């Protein structure tokens, strides 16, 4: 299954890889603008069918909620993210976190929607919701993905 | 079951596998341009809708009359289909006198039916690219090639004296003397790239008096699929056997 990102989109997600990567960043945790946030702000985007977004909303929620501490990290996001799970127990990911991770989602959500027990026009349906709701992360990208969410680890992040 | 349910069986191991995050490389590739060279401005240019004519009017002095094309009478189906005379002198039809009406399909261009489903998008060694969102079928209109109609000397003259700093190249030849120019004015049309296999081609169609380009499809492409043509010293970057190696 390809999901396809935003043209638009590719550009910040080499950004994120950079300020992750190579300048040593990391993004503001909690995050000031959760994904609960956003999904909620898509939802209601989508009411100005409403059982359907609902059921997008929270199976993106739940896919996050599992793929975050698994495969949406950058190795130098571990410590981190261990200090938030030490800090703010039983709190859900989609809480915690913020527009570029669950950006970061859908680049490996499509390996795991093969294994969906959908058929073919459900399966075309889901990605019907997930193609739209990529392009409304890509309609408000100048205030959802942004370097200045991002800030240089102290010298006692890297032991 | 659900909109969005969960993986089943094989899935569930999946997603709960740590795996450290890795950007894929038809992503992370702009990363290393960037640094070889600098990141892409946003192309810029004065959007058109239709052609500029500066000291030229491309007039092809034939009035397009009535073929003797059937009007089907199911309204389902389109009038002027392969075999219109008018279509078979590459001219449109006009409104005026088409016995179809309004059901007439040898109006594309003047009714500006362009594809709406096209993408510009980043191609790793030619720079900014046009792909098909949608599949297309072959001789399929696709879009109108839109810029300034000028005279060849018209345009030595403006490459003499403002194309000098330009790495590209963005003009079509609508004649052995008239070119239209989209190095300023124009339409996506000016992002799509050249091929030595092409799958698209360009038409010169006599429009209700006029010349105007458009691109058809040659052949079917699927999705996600970069539109080429052949421009008839760069270096060729097309990537098929048999390749001219040079545009
Ligand atoms: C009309 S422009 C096409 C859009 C261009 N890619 C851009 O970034 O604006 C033609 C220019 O694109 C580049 N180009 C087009 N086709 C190419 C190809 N097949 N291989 C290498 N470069 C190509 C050449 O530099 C040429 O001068
Ligand atoms: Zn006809
Ligand atoms: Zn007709
Ligand atoms: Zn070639």
């Amino acid at each position: 299954v390809k999901v396809k990102i935003p043209e638009e989109l590719k550009p910040w997600l080499v950004d994120d890889w950079d300020l992750i990567t190579r300048q040593k960043q990391l993004f503001y945790l909690p995050a000031k603008k959760n994904v609960d946030s956003i999904l909620e702000d898509y939802a209601n985007y989508k009411k100005s069918k409403e059982y359907a977004v609902n059921e997008v909303v929270a199976g993106i929620k739940e896919y996050f909620n599992v793929m975050l501490g698994t495969q949406l990290l950058y190795k130098f996001e571990r410590p981190q993210y261990a200090e938030i799970l030490a800090d703010h127990p039983d709190a859900p990911m989609s809480q915690v976190y913020g527009a570029p991770h669950l950006l970061r989602l859908f680049v490996r959500i499509g390996a795991m929607l093969a294994y969906t027990p959908l058929d073919e026009k459900s399966l075309a349906l889901l990605l019907n919701y997930l193609h739209d709701f990529l392009k409304y992360l890509a309609k408000n990208s100048a205030t959802l993905f942004s370097a200045s969410d991002y800030e240089v680890a102290p010298p006692e992040y890297h032991r | 079951p659900g909109l969005f349910p969960a993986p089943i069986h094989v899935g569930k191991y999946l997603r709960q596998k740590r795996i450290d995050f890795q950007l894929p490389y038809d992503i992370l590739w702009q990363w290393k341009h960037n640094q070889l060279y600098k990141k892409p401005d946003v192309p810029l240019y004065k959007k058109i809708r239709s052609n500029v004519y500066v000291d030229v009017k491309p007039l092809s002095g034939y009035e397009a009359t009535t073929c003797n094309c059937k009007k089907p009478d199911d309204d389902t189906r389109k009038g002027c289909v392969d075999d219109c005379l008018n279509r078979m002198i590459f001219a449109e039809c006009s409104p005026n006198t088409c016995p179809c009406g309004e059901q007439c399909c040898n109006q594309r261009i003047q009714r500006h039916e362009w594809v709406q489903c096209l993408e510009r998008f980043r191609a790793e060694e030619k720079g900014w690219g046009i792909r098909t969102k949608e599949p297309l079928k072959a001789g399929q209109f696709i879009i109108e090639y839109l810029g300034e109609v000028v005279s060849e000397q018209e345009f030595r003259n403006r490459m003499i004296e403002q194309y000098h700093n330009h790495s590209d190249h963005y003009c079509l030849n609508l004649d052995s003397g008239m070119v239209i120019d989209s190095y300023r004015m124009g339409n996506e049309a000016r992002f799509i790239n050249h091929s030595c296999d092409p799958n698209c081609e360009m038409q010169k169609w006599s429009v209700n008096g006029v010349y105007r380009i458009g691109l058809y499809a040659l052949k079917d492409m699927p999705a996600g699929t970069e539109l080429t043509y052949d421009y008839n010293q760069q270096l060729c970057k097309c990537g098929f056997e048999k390749c001219r190696g040079i545009i």
